[PDB]
């Protein structure tokens, strides 16, 4: 067996937290489209999209470290019920996802396994403009108003 | 099969612990780690243990 | 609420098996895929994909009818150690599946909820496909042999 | 004669419907394009056509099984004042547009027009869609306020 | 409200007489084909298309002019039973259309409602031309035979 | 064994009308080319060529669930004499056809088969869709006399 | 009638050789799909469309010829249980179907119908090719081993 | 909303069935109320 059992242990919870992320997001992009407010739909759907990405290249270098993906543990998904607390609870779980992906990646270095790491690294670039993102949409409810800033996603681009 | 895929145990490796000496599900349990993440697994190991015991009469 | 309570717990209980099967099916994929079967590893990711697109019409619908879809509850998944195994894993989650859709079909009949009844059915259809390729490639294995079975499943389409 | 009696009147009751529909999704359409209102205009425009083409499948439905389809009897409109209330009338229209179709679709069953059946399942998914559109615009206006909703109903 | 009154009310009895002829036309229409007489189907499927776009004229006329269109008095529809009462009954429909359209364009003289008058004047020129296709059809009959006639109209095209 | 033993006994049943069917139009549409009446020969083809298509779908359908597609028991052509006799003799067909499709599909739905009936019901469409292209040549014979409906059948389209 | 009443029968007789093998390759055909052996499948598809073809000349030449075509009577189909057995109920059907050939060509010579003769020996030509490939492929059956004979037959071309 | 189309009535208004007659009985209830 190559893999280190910790390196898989940090790989198996990152793929747990990209777990969640595709179902909340699924969720929410499907909850914004019943709504009519089509542009957040699609910017969600993409986002859980995304996270699948993600949770595929995981489940790859798990098997190929001789561990196994574990797609069985789902945790906690954090639903809103308006648009502004959807984007506060995918927020919430960005935040804990980046926490758990520089453990991992710091672990990866300590044991030598440069190649997952550059791959956390790049999950982490994704994460981080996924805050980016969310952090501009809660800045623009304050700067446009919400009535504003929901009437600019009805439309899809 | 597996029976738990957090822990990456199957059934055989259940039979396995048992004729190694485990005598319960708690003993296969801290010899194997089954069922110690999401659970959602133990009623199938709590069976195929059941099942082993009973045979090994 | 315009749904009938009792509709929206069998969407759900639907949505629930596809959930499973969307992840039993991604896991076995890239499995195959790590052992070299990169034929079965297409199919079976495939398969993944087309449960996915199932799900994503089963909470659109429970939406429309204002019930909540249940992305949270991920039931147990049967992960097989070899083809043999992996492919009669995947055949007993569908027969399961096919059972639940005849019962989720029946109430929509006595509820009157035809729209519902049609998606349902429309899934139905491509359950019993899948099923269908799964015997299929089990009587495939008796007739040819394992070895042949697998050799014939090394490389893609 | 090959049609049921009471599934040619089924038929015919539907047909009803649809024919009130048009009617009223059409001055609708041309009351949304009178005020500037463009995009609401367009699609009540295209909710009008469909429900003409539904029309024109229970017309020749209802010729094939030997009946004779009535556009004779229109009922009555439920036109609105302003764009919340038109929106409603709509609504108001739909609901029983599908109360109808699913009683029809009962009797169609009973009976064995299993073709029938479809073709009014059919449209019961196209009214559904429709109640949904309707919602999600009522929806909107109490999300985004009525200005800005009229606002965004402006252009094309 | 800009407009003149009756005018509008003019405008009203154009588009009542429009709505009956809609009506009248695609039955007939679906009549012939049901019958087989495609060609004659799917000539009456144009008529019927033509008034409905004099129709939708004459609603975005009156509403221009402040008036409200008259779209739920529907009056009596001429059906035939065979293709002879058929073209009959369109004709019969045309005579009494056209005397309310020269009635309607003398009032909008009167008032000066010139645009009134030039939209009420193109529709009095396509319904003179359904006259003249109507009056050429019937004569066709006698001339042909009915036997004839109706063979001629078997087949679209 | 997955299937229904009365829902496979059904759908040899249609299989068998569908085999009559397939035989019958083909014979006529031969007869109709070697008396030069080229377009009831063509269109007869189609009708043949179609019920072939139903034939193949219901043999798939059959072997899913374990039946044995009965290809071996052929009822009773209708074959007529002259067009009159043969267009009465495919409806004669026709009307049986559509009382056991009905049958089969009360039958499909009591054990919750709607695969089966879904099949079923699509056949069904297409043989009503022939029943009322037969009414309608039947009554064009009526209707234009023998000799110009035969007249308008002997060139192709 | 111009025909030969002897060589109406012989016609006749080939006719219902094909009728048969026409049903008998079609079953074998959808047999070998519903097993996942395609290119078998689709190989017995094409053989039962040539018989069609064949049947449909017969048909033509036998109406020319102002006799009867046959198509009421369906001699016995053989239908086997697995792969070695069906292709040796098609080379025993071919046989039989070639037997008939000859002798109908006989005494289109001796009747001088040099035509009909023309056209049965084209038909005997194709059979003698399917009696070709039957016989290859019991004989690859003997030289690959039947699992290695099935494997090649499982994916199409 | 229009309560008569024909007349233009709403039931504000009301708060009529002379040409088609088709909404008196709605325009007998608005009254009614
Ligand atoms: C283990 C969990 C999952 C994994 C690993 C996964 C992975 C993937 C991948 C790799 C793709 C292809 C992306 C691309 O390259 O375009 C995809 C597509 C997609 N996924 Fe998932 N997915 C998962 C769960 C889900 C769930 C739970 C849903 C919905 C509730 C979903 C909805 C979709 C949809 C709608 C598509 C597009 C399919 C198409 O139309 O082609 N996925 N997924
Ligand atoms: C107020 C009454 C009506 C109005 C104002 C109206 C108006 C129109 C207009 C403007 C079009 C588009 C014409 C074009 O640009 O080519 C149209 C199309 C059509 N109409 Fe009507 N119509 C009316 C009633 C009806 C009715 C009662 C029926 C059938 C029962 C009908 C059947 C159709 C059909 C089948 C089309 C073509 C739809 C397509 O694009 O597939 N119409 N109508
Ligand atoms: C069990 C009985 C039969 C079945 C299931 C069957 C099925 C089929 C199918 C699936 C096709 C292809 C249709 C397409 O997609 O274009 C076909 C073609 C055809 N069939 Fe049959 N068929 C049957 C019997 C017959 C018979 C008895 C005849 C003539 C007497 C016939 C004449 C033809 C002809 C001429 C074609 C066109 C072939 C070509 O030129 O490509 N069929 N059939
Ligand atoms: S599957 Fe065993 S603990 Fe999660
Ligand atoms: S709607 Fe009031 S009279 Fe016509
Ligand atoms: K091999
Ligand atoms: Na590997
Ligand atoms: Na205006
Ligand atoms: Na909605
Ligand atoms: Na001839
Ligand atoms: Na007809
Ligand atoms: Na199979």
């Amino acid at each position: 067996m190559k893999g280190d059992k910790k390196v898989i242990q940090h790989l198996n919870k990152i793929l747990g937290n990209e777990l969640i992320a595709i179902n909340q997001y699924f969720l929410h992009s499907r909850m914004w489209n019943d709504w009519g407010l089509k542009r957040l739909g699609a910017h969600e759907y993409h986002e859980s999209i995304d996270e699948m990405k993600h949770a595929d290249k995981l489940i790859e270098r798990i098997l190929f470290l001789e561990g196994l993906p574990n797609l069985q543990d789902l945790g906690k998904l954090l639903i809103g019920e308006n648009t502004q607390e959807m984007l506060q609870c995918d927020l919430n779980l960005e935040l804990k996802a980046t926490k758990d992906l520089r453990e991992a990646i710091v672990h990866c270095e300590q044991v030598h396994d440069y190649v997952s790491r550059d791959l956390l690294k790049d999950i982490l670039e994704s994460e981080e403009e996924h805050i980016d993102y969310l952090e501009t949409q809660l800045g623009l409810i304050q700067k446009v108003g919400l009535e504003n800033y929901l009437q600019s996603h009805m439309h899809e681009d | 099969m597996y029976v738990c895929l957090c822990q990456g145990v199957t059934d055989n490796q259940i039979r396995d612990a048992i004729y190694e000496g485990c005598c319960s599900y708690r003993e296969v349990r801290e010899a194997t780690g089954v069922g110690t993440q999401c659970g959602k697994c133990a009623s199938l190991a709590k069976q195929v243990v059941r099942e082993t015991l009973n045979d090994l009469q």
